[PDB]
C-alpha cells in the first residue's frame, strides 16, 4: 500500500535531482554559465542522464569523502 | 564550379563546391550546411543506396523468374508470413546481434578514422582502405578496383551513387504499387504495356 | 501618334518604347511608383504579350473544328463545340487512346519543361545556352529581350532584318493579340449564355438577323 | 539547418516535448494497468 | 543575468512602437498580424466545421429538433472519464453543445454531413493561404507608407466591397438555396428525400411550383413591375409558428435593402477622378455655433497614430456586440432557437463579456495615446486642449453623479431589507406598500404595441412579442416568447446598471484625463504610461499612472457585467419560459417569484444564488459532473488572485533569499539568479485570477443549471 511504492518514488526523484544538480555543477565553470541555462546543451545532458542509473551510490560516497555540501 | 546543376541557370549552394561524387547541387532546405551535417548524411546516403541496391535486386528478380515460369516463389509482400524452422522473433535475436557487431564496428570508424582497421584477434590481417565509407582490403576489395588514379575513383563513385538513388526510388515505388494495386509488380508491368493509354488512373 | 483615353498621369511614363502604346491607363496600374510583387511595367507588358499570343492561337482553334465540319471536310464525330470537347465532362466527353488524366499529366510534364526553361531565361538572361541539353543549347540562347528571343528555333524564316519592319511587325502582332482576348472573351460569354458554338451563333445571325439578337436571349 | 537545432534546444520547446512524452507514457501504463490501487508483487 | 528577462521577453512581443520609431515598419507589422489572425480564425472554423460532421448527431436532430439535445464532441474512455457520454437521443453520446450551430446550419439549408466536409476543407485551404499572404506581404511585396495612408480609398472599399457586396450575395444564396429548403422541412418532408440545392437552380419549374413569380424570369426586376416579387420578398414581422424564428423572406428582403444602401453609401468619399468629398475638407469646413473654429487638427492626428485608431475601434466594436446580445434574445433569428433554452442563456452572456472586455481595452489605449503621441507644438488641436484645461470640473462633477445614484439605488434595497427584517411589510418599495413604476417604458412598450396599422401601415405585426399587446407563441409545448411586465422590480435593477455603468465611466475617464499630469506629479508624461509608483512622498503617491487606472476599471466592469446576467436569468426564467399544457396553462421555471423577492438583497441570496445552485452541487455521479468539477476549481482560482492583490514585494524577496542561501548550501544554485515579481506585474497576475476565477464559476453555474431544467 506505502512501503512499496515510497521506495520507487524516492528512487526516481533522487534520480531527478542528482541529473539536475550534475548538470549545474558542469556548465558553472563556463565564462557564461548563464547562457546555458536557456539553451540546453542537449549532447551533454544526454552523458549526465545515464549517471543518474547509479545515485544512491555515488551520494553515499561523495557524502563520505566531504564533496557534498559546499 | 562549371559542372551541371540540378536545376541550369540556379545558383548551388556555397557548401556544395562539387568535390564530392555524384554532386549536382541539390539541397533547397539547407539540411547540410555544417561539415558534420555534411559528413554524417553522406554516409548515411551511401549506406542507403547500397541497401537498396541489395534489396531492389532482391525482389523484381524473383518476381521476373516466378512469372517467367522458373521458379515459384511467393510474393514479396507475404514473404514474411511463410513457414520457417524457427519463431521468427530468435531469428530477429541473431540478426540483430550480427547487425550490430557490424554497425557498431562502421560507427567506431566514422567517429574516429582509423581506429578499427587491424583484426582484433589476428593482427596480421588489415584493412587498406583510406577514406571512411569505403573499406577496402581484401575482405571487402578483392579485385582490387577500389584504388587508382582519382578521377576513375570519383567516376565509379558517382555511378555508384546515382544507381543507388535509382534502386531507392524504384523500391518505394514497388511498395507503393503492390499496396493500391494488390499484385505483383512484374504484373503491372505487363498490364501498363499491354495498354499504356488506359491501364493507369 | 494618336492617343486613346489619355491621361496627364498616364502619359507621364508611357513614352512610347512599348510597341502598340496607346496611352490608355485609367487605372494607373503601370505607374513607376510603388512598383513591387508582379506589378511591374517589363512584368506587365511581357504577360500582355504572351497572352496575346495564347489568344491568337485559341481563337482560330476553337472555330477551327465546327469550320470543317459543315463543309464535309471532318466526319461528322470530330465535329464539336469548343466546350464539348472533353474539356468539361458534365458537358459531354470524347474517347481518345488514353483517358482525360493521363493526357493532363503529359501535358502538364512537357509544358512544365518548356515554361520553366522560360522563366529562367526571364530570370536571368542567356543562362539557357550553358548547360548542355541533348546539344540544342546552341539556338537556345535567346536575345536579351524575354519578349523576343529570337534565334535559329524561333526565328527560322528570318523576318524583320531591318528595325523598323521589326517595329512594325511588332505592332501588328499586339494589334492581333488585343483583338484575339476580346474574342476568346466572347467565346466564352456567349457560350455561357447561349448554350451553342459560336459558329452556329453566327449562322443563326446571319439567318434571321432582326431576330437572334442579344435582345431575345 | 544549425540556427533549427538551436531554437530547438531553447526551454519551453524540448519541456513540451519532455512533457508531452511523459503524459503519453503515463497513459499508457495507466492503461495498460488500470484501476490500481495497491502493489501485487 | 537574472529571471525578469524571463517576463520582460513575453510582456513587449507585441508592442511595436517600442521596438522601432518609424511608422512604415510598425505599418507592415500590423498588416501580417492581422493576417495571421484572420488564418487563425479559419483554422477555428474548419475545427467547427469538420466536428458537426463526424462526431456529431446533427441528422437525428434534423429529423426530430426539439426531443433531441444537439453535441459534436465524444470522450475517449481512459481513466473512466466516458461518464461524460451522456445520452442525449438520436442513438448518440456525447457532450452537449450550446454554441447554436446546429440552428445556422438549418437555417443555411445545410441537409447531410457531405456538405459540411467540403466547408471544412474550404476553411482549411483559405487558413493556408491567409498564412502564405501574410508571409508575402511581410518578406516580399511589402507596402509603402503612402499606401497605408489613403483613408479615403480604403473606406470606398469597406463599404461599398465587404459589406456592400457581402450582403447581397447573401441575399442571393438565401433566395435561391435556404427558402425553398426551409420550406420544404417546414412542409414535414423528410429530410433524405429533399432535392439537392442545385436541382432549383437546373430546374426551373421546381422552383415556380413553390412560388410562381419565379415563372416570369427577371423580367419583372428590370420593368420596375416589383410587386410581382411580393411571394419570397415579404414585410410581415413577427415570429414563424411553426419554428419560432423570424420569417426567412423578412431576412432576405433585409439583406438586399441592406445591400443597396451600403453600395449607395460607398461612393462619398474623392479618389483619383475628382467627384465626391474629402474627409479633410468636411473636418475643416465644419463650423457650427458653439465649436467656433472647428474640428481642425484631427485629420493628422488619426493619419500619424495607430493608438487613437485602436482606441476609438475598440469602442465602437464594444457598443455594437453589446447590441447585438441585445437585439438576438427578443427577435430569435434562427430556427428552433427561442425554445432551446441552453443556447439562449449562453448566446447573451458571451457577447457581454466581450463587449466590456473591448470597452476597456478602448480606454487603456486612449490612455497610451495621450501619453505617448499627444503633441501640442506639431499636431495642435483646439477641441482636446479645451477638454483639457477644464478637466476639473469634468471629474468633480462626474464623482457627484455616482455618489447620488448609488445612494438611492442602493439605500433602497437597504431600507428595503431593514424593514422587513423588523415585521414592517407596509414600508418597503414594492407592488403593495410603495410603488415607483417605469411609466415611461410602460408608454414605450404601448406605443410600439400599437405603432402596426397606424404608424406602420405595411407591417402586419409587431417588431417583437416583449411590448404588450401581442400573442403568445408555443413551439412544440414549450413558451418561445411573450410580453414581458415591468414593475417596481425593474425600477430599481435599472438604476443599479446606470450606477455601475457611471462608475467604471469615472475612473477610465478620470485615467485618461490625468494620464499626463495632475496636482500632485507635475512630471508623470516623463515618468511612462506603466509605471508602479513615484515613491512613499507626498504621503504616498500608489497607483498614480493610467495602466492602474485601466487594472481598477477592469474589477467594476466585472462587477457591472455579473449583475446584468443574472437579471437576464433570473427574469427570463421567472417572468418568459415555461411550458404550456394542452388547454393553454403557462407554468414558468420558477414561478413568477422575480416579483415579490428580488427587491431584498436577501431574496437574491435565498432565492436565487441558494435555490438555483442545487443543480450543479448534485452533479456528482452523472453526466454534467464536469460542470461540478470546474465550479469548484474556479473558486480555487478566484481565492488564489488574493494573495497577489494583497500582499508586497519585499516579503518575497527576502523568503526567496532565505530559500536561495539554502540551495547554495549544495551546490545547486542556478547562474540566473531568481527574482520575485516586479510590482506592476504582481498587479497584473492578481486580477487575471480574479477574472478567471469569477467568469469560470459563473460560467459552470449558468450551465450546469439551465441544461438540467
Ligand atoms: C552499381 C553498383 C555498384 C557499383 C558500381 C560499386 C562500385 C564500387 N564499390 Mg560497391 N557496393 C555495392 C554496389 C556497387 N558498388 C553494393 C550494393 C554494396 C553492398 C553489398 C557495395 C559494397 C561495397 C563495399 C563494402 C566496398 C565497395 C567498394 C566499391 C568500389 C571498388 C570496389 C569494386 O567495385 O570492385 C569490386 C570489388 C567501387 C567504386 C569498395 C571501396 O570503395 O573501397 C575501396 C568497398 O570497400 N562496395
Ligand atoms: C523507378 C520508378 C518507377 C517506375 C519505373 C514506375 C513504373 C510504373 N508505375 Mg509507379 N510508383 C513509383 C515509382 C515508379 N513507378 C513511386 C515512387 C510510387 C509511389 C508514389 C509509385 C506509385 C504507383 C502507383 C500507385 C501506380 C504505379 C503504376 C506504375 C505502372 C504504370 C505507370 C503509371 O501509372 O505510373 C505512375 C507513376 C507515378 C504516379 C509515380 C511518379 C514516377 C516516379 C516519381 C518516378 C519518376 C520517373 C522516373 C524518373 C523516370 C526515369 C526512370 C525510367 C527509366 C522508367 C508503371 C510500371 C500503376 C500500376 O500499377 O500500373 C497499372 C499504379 O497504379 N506506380
Ligand atoms: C485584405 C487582403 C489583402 C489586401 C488589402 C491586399 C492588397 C494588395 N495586394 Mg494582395 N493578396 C491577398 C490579400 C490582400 N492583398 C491574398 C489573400 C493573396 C493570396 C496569397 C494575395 C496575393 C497577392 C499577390 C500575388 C500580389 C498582391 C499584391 C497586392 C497589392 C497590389 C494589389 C493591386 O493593385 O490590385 C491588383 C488586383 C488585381 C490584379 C485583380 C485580381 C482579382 C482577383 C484574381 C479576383 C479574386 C477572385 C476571388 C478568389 C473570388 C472568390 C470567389 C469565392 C468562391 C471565394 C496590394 C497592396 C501585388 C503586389 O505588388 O503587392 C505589393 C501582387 O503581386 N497580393
Ligand atoms: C485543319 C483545321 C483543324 C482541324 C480539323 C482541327 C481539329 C481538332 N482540333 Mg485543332 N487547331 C487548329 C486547326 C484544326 N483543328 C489550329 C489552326 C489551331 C491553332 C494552332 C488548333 C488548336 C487546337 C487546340 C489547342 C486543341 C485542338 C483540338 C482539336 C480536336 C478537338 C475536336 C475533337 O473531337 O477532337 C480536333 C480533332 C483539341 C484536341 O484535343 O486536339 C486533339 C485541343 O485541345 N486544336
Ligand atoms: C482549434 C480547433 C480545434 C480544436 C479545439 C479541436 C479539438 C479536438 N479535436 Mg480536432 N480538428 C481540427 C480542429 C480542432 N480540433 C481540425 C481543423 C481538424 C481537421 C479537419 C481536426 C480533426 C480532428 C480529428 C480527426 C480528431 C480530432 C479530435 C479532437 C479532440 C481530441 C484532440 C486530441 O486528442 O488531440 C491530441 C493532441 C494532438 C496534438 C493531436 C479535441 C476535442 C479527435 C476526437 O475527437 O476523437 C474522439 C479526432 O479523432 N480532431
Ligand atoms: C449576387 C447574388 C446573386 C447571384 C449570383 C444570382 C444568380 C442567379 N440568379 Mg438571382 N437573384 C438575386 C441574387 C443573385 N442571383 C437576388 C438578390 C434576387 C432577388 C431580386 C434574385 C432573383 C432572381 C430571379 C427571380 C431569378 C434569378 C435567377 C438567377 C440565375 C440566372 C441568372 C443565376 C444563377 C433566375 C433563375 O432561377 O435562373 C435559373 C431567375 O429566374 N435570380
Ligand atoms: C484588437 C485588440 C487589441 C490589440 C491589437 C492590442 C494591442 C496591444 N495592447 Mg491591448 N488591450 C485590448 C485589445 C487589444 N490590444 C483590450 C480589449 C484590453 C483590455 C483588457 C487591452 C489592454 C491592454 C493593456 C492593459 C496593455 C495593452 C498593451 C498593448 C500593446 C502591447 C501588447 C502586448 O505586448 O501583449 C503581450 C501579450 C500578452 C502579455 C499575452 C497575455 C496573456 C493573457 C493575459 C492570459 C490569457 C490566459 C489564457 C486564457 C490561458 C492560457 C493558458 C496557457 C498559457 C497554458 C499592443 C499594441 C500594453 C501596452 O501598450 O503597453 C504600453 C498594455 O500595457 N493592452
Ligand atoms: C534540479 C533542481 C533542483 C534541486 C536539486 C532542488 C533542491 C531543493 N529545493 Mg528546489 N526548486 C527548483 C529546483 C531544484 N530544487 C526550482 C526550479 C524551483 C522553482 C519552481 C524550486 C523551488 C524551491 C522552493 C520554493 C523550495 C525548494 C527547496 C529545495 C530543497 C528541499 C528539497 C526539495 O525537493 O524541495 C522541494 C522542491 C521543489 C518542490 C521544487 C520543484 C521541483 C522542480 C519542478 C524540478 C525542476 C528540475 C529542473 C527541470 C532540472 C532540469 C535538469 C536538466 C537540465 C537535466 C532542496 C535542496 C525548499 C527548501 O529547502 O528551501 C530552499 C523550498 O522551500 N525549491
Ligand atoms: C447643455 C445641454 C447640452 C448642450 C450641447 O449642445 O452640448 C454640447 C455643446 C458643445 O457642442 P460643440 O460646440 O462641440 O458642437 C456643436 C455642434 O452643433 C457642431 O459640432 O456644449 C454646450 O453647448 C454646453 C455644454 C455644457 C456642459 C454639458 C455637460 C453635459
Ligand atoms: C530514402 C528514400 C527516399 C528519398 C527521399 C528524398 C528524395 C528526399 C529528398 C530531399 O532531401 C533532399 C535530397 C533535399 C531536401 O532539401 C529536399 C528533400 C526532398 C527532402 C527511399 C528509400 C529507402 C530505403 C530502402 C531502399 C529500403 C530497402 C529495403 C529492403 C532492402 C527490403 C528488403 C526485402 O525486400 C527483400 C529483399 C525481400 C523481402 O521478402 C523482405 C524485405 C525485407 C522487404
Ligand atoms: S513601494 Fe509599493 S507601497 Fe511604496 S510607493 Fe512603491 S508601490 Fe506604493
Amino acid at each position: 500500500e506505502f512501503i512499496t511504492p515510497g521506495i520507487l518514488f524516492l528512487y526516481i526523484a533522487g534520480w531527478i535531482g542528482w541529473v539536475g544538480r550534475s548538470y549545474l555543477i558542469a556548465i558553472s565553470g563556463e565564462k557564461k554559465p548563464a547562457m546555458k541555462e536557456i539553451i540546453i546543451d542537449v549532447p551533454l545532458a544526454s552523458r549526465i542522464i545515464f549517471r543518474g542509473f547509479i545515485w544512491p551510490v555515488a551520494a553515499y560516497r561523495e557524502f563520505l569523502n566531504g564533496d557534498l555540501i559546499a | 564550379p562549371d559542372r551541371p546543376i540540378w536545376f541550369p541557370g540556379s545558383t548551388p549552394p556555397e557548401w556544395l563546391d562539387g568535390s564530392l561524387p555524384g554532386d549536382f547541387g541539390f539541397d533547397p532546405l539547407g539540411l547540410s550546411s555544417d561539415p558534420d551535417s555534411l559528413k554524417w548524411n553522406v554516409q548515411a546516403e551511401i549506406v542507403h543506396c547500397r541497401w537498396a541496391m541489395l534489396g531492389a535486386a532482391g525482389i523484381f528478380i524473383p518476381e521476373f523468374l516466378t512469372k517467367i515460369g522458373i521458379l515459384n516463389t511467393p510474393s514479396w509482400y507475404t514473404a514474411g508470413e511463410q513457414e520457417y524452422f524457427t519463431d521468427k522473433t530468435t531469428l530477429f535475436v541473431v540478426e540483430l546481434i550480427l547487425i550490430g557487431w557490424a554497425e557498431g564496428r562502421r560507427w567506431a570508424d566514422i567517429i574516429k578514422p582509423g581506429s578499427v582497421n587491424t583484426d582484433p584477434v589476428f593482427p596480421n590481417n588489415k584493412l587498406t582502405g583510406t577514406d571512411v565509407g569505403y573499406p577496402g582490403g581484401l575482405w571487402f576489395d578483392p579485385l582490387g578496383w577500389g584504388s587508382g588514379s582519382p578521377a576513375k575513383l570519383k567516376e565509379l563513385r558517382t555511378k555508384e551513387i546515382k544507381n543507388g538513388r535509382l534502386a531507392m526510388l524504384a523500391v518505394m515505388g514497388a511498395w507503393f504499387q503492390h499496396i493500391y494495386t494488390g499484385t505483383g509488380p512484374i504484373d503491372n508491368l505487363f498490364a501498363h504495356l499491354a495498354d499504356p493509354g488506359h491501364a493507369t488512373i | 501618334r494618336p492617343l486613346w483615353f489619355a491621361s496627364s498621369q498616364s502619359l507621364s511614363y508611357l513614352d512610347g518604347s512599348l510597341p502598340g502604346d496607346y496611352g490608355f491607363d485609367p487605372l494607373g496600374l503601370s505607374d513607376p511608383e510603388g512598383t513591387g510583387g508582379f506589378i511591374e511595367p517589363r512584368w506587365l507588358a511581357y504577360g500582355e504579350i504572351i497572352n496575346g499570343r495564347f489568344a491568337m492561337l485559341g481563337a482560330a482553334g476553337a472555330i477551327a473544328p465546327e469550320i470543317l465540319g459543315k463543309a464535309g471536310l471532318i466526319p461528322a464525330e470530330t465535329a464539336l463545340p469548343w466546350f464539348q470537347t472533353g474539356v468539361i465532362p458534365p458537358a459531354g466527353t470524347y474517347t481518345y487512346w488514353a483517358d482525360n488524366y493521363t493526357l493532363f499529366v503529359l501535358e502538364m510534364a512537357l509544358m512544365g519543361f518548356a515554361e520553366h526553361r522560360r522563366l529562367q531565361d526571364w530570370y536571368n538572361p542567356g543562362s539557357m545556352g550553358k548547360q548542355y541539353f541533348l546539344g540544342l543549347e546552341k539556338g537556345l540562347a535567346g536575345s536579351g529581350n524575354p519578349a523576343y528571343p529570337g534565334g535559329p528555333f524561333f526565328n527560322p524564316l528570318g523576318f524583320g532584318k531591318d528595325e523598323k519592319s521589326l517595329k512594325e511587325l511588332k505592332l501588328k502582332e499586339v494589334k492581333n493579340g488585343r483583338l484575339a482576348m476580346l474574342a476568346i472573351l466572347g467565346y466564352f460569354i456567349q457560350g455561357l449564355v447561349t448554350g451553342v458554338g459560336p459558329y452556329q451563333n453566327l449562322l443563326d445571325h446571319l439567318a434571321d438577323p432582326v431576330n437572334n439578337n442579344v435582345l431575345t436571349s | 539547418m544549425r540556427d533549427l537545432k538551436t531554437y530547438l534546444s531553447v526551454a519551453p520547446v524540448l519541456s513540451t516535448l519532455w512533457f508531452g512524452s511523459l503524459a503519453g507514457l503515463l497513459i499508457e501504463i495507466n492503461r495498460l494497468f488500470p484501476d490500481a490501487l495497491t502493489f501485487p508483487f | 543575468d537574472t529571471t525578469t528577462w524571463i517576463w520582460n521577453l513575453h510582456a513587449d512581443a507585441h508592442d511595436f512602437d517600442s521596438h522601432t520609431s518609424d511608422l512604415e515598419e510598425i505599418s507592415r507589422k500590423v498588416f501580417s498580424a492581422h493576417f495571421g489572425q484572420l488564418s487563425i480564425i479559419f483554422l477555428w472554423l474548419s475545427g467547427m466545421y469538420f466536428h458537426g460532421a463526424r462526431f456529431s448527431n446533427y441528422e437525428a436532430w434534423l429529423s426530430d429538433p426539439t426531443h433531441i439535445g444537439p453535441s459534436a464532441q465524444v470522450v475517449w474512455p481512459i481513466v473512466g472519464q466516458e461518464i461524460l457520454n451522456g445520452d442525449v437521443g438520436g442513438g448518440f453520446r456525447g457532450i452537449q453543445i450550446t454554441s447554436g450551430f446546429f440552428q445556422i446550419w438549418r437555417a443555411s439549408g445545410i441537409t447531410s454531413e457531405l456538405q459540411l466536409y467540403c466547408t471544412a476543407i474550404g476553411a482549411l485551404v483559405f487558413a493556408a493561404l491567409m498564412l502564405f499572404a501574410g508571409w508575402f506581404h511581410y518578406h516580399k511585396a511589402a507596402p509603402k507608407l503612402a499606401w497605408f495612408q489613403d483613408v479615403e480609398s480604403m473606406l470606398n472599399h469597406h463599404l461599398a466591397g465587404l459589406l456592400g457586396l457581402g450582403s447581397l450575395s447573401w441575399a442571393g444564396h438565401q433566395v435561391h438555396v435556404s427558402l425553398p429548403i426551409n420550406q420544404f422541412l417546414n412542409a414535414g418532408v423528410d429530410p433524405k428525400e429533399i432535392p439537392l440545392p442545385h436541382e432549383f437552380i437546373l430546374n426551373r419549374d421546381l422552383l415556380a411550383q413553390l412560388y410562381p413569380s419565379f415563372a416570369e424570369g427577371a423580367t419583372p426586376f428590370f420593368t420596375l413591375n416589383w410587386s410581382k416579387y411580393s411571394e419570397f420578398l415579404t414585410f410581415r414581422g413577427g415570429l414563424d409558428p411553426v419554428t419560432g424564428g423570424l420569417w426567412l423572406t423578412d431576412i432576405a428582403h433585409h439583406h438586399l435593402a441592406i445591400a443597396i444602401l451600403f453600395l449607395i453609401a460607398g461612393h462619398m468619399y474623392r479618389t483619383n477622378w475628382g467627384i465626391g468629398h474629402g474627409i479633410k475638407d468636411i473636418l475643416e469646413a465644419h463650423k457650427g455655433p458653439f465649436t467656433g473654429q472647428g474640428h481642425k487638427g484631427l485629420y493628422e492626428i488619426l493619419t500619424t497614430s495607430w493608438h487613437a485608431q485602436l482606441s476609438l475601434n475598440l469602442a465602437m466594436l464594444g457598443s455594437l456586440t453589446i447590441i447585438v446580445a441585445h437585439h438576438m434574445y427578443s427577435m430569435p433569428p434562427y430556427p428552433y432557437l427561442a425554445t432551446d433554452y441552453a443556447t439562449q442563456l449562453s448566446l447573451f452572456t458571451h457577447h457581454m463579456w466581450i463587449g466590456g472586455f473591448l470597452i476597456v481595452g478602448a480606454a487603456a489605449h486612449a490612455a497610451i495615446f495621450m501619453v505617448r503621441d499627444y503633441d501640442p507644438t506639431n499636431r495642435y488641436n483646439d477641441l482636446l486642449d479645451r477638454v483639457l484645461r477644464h478637466r476639473d470640473a469634468i471629474i468633480s462633477h462626474l464623482n457627484w453623479v455616482c455618489i447620488f445614484l448609488g445612494f438611492h439605488s442602493f439605500g433602497l434595497y437597504i431600507h428595503n431589507d431593514t424593514m422587513s427584517a423588523l415585521g414592517r411589510p407596509q414600508d418597503m418599495f414594492s407592488d403593495t406598500a410603495i410603488q415607483l413604476q417605469p411609466v415611461f417604458a410602460q408608454w414605450i412598450q404601448n406605443t410600439h404595441a400599437l405603432a402596426p396599422g397606424v404608424t406602420a401601415p405595411g407591417e402586419t405585426a409587431s417588431t417583437s412579442l416583449t411590448w404588450g399587446g401581442g400573442e403568445l407563441v408555443a413551439v412544440g409545448g414549450k413558451v418561445a416568447l411573450l410580453p414581458i411586465p415591468l414593475g417596481t422590480a425593474d425600477f430599481l435593477v435599472h438604476h443599479i446598471h446606470a450606477f455601475t455603468i457611471h462608475v467604471t465611466v469615472l475612473i477610465l475617464l478620470k485615467g485618461v484625463l490625468f494620464a499626463r499630469s495632475s496636482r500632485l506629479i507635475p512630471d508623470k508624461a516623463n515618468l511612462g504610461f506603466r509605471f508602479p509608483c513615484d515613491g512613499p512622498g507626498r504621503g504616498g503617491t500608489c497607483q498614480v499612472s493610467a495602466w492602474d487606472h485601466v487594472f481598477l476599471g477592469l474589477f467594476w466592469m466585472y462587477n457591472a457585467i455579473s449583475v446584468v446576467i443574472f437579471h437576464f436569468s433570473w427574469k427570463m426564467q421567472s417572468d418568459v419560459w415555461g411550458s404550456i399544457s394542452d388547454q393553454g396553462v403557462v407554468t414558468h421555471i420558477t414561478g413568477g417569484n422575480f416579483a415579490q423577492s428580488s427587491i431584498t438583497i436577501n431574496g437574491w441570496l435565498r432565492d436565487f444564488l441558494w435555490a438555483q445552485a442545487s443543480q450543479v452541487i448534485q452533479s456528482y455521479g452523472s453526466s454534467l459532473s464536469a460542470y461540478g468539477l470546474f465550479f469548484l476549481g474556479a473558486h480555487f482560482v478566484w481565492a488564489f488572485s488574493l494573495m497577489f492583490l494583497f500582499s508586497g514585494r519585499g516579503y518575497w524577496q527576502e523568503l526567496i533569499e532565505s530559500i536561495v542561501w539554502a540551495h547554495n548550501k549544495l551546490k545547486v544554485a542556478p547562474a540566473t539568479q531568481p527574482r520575485a515579481l516586479s510590482i506592476i506585474q504582481g498587479r497584473a497576475v492578481g486580477v487575471t485570477h480574479y477574472l478567471l476565477g469569477g467568469i469560470a464559476t459563473t460560467w459552470a453555474f449558468f450551465l450546469a443549471r439551465i441544461i438540467a431544467v
